[PDB]
Parts: structure tokens; C-alpha cells; sequence
């Protein structure tokens, strides 16, 4: 995915599959 | 966070590696 605006789930998705069976990281600050 | 960080502005699949696991 060239220039993409990633934030919340959306980034949690592409998040969850750049990585996915390896694992992958986000903020949720709380 | 990276999220605003690749949300607000954009960043590459290179960065979303940075952030995976």
C-alpha cells in the first residue's frame, strides 16, 4: 500500500496483516 | 503514538514493519 492514512482499526488492520502470524504492535494509549 | 503518525500524515509499508512485532 503506497501513502496510506492509517489510524484506529484501520491501522490495527493493516497492522494485524503487515505482520499478522508475526505478531504486531499499536499504540492503544489508555 | 505511530498511529497519527501514519494516519495525519502518511508513511510507507517499510514503517508498518517498524511497527510490527
Amino acid at each position: 500500500f503506497v501513502n496510506q492514512h492509517l489510524c484506529g482499526s484501520d491501522l490495527t488492520e493493516a497492522l494485524y496483516l503487515v505482520c499478522g502470524e508475526r505478531g504486531f504492535f499499536y499504540t492503544k494509549p489508555t | 503514538g505511530i498511529v497519527e503518525q501514519c494516519c495525519t500524515s502518511i508513511c510507507s509499508l517499510y514503517q508498518l514493519e517498524n511497527y510490527c512485532n
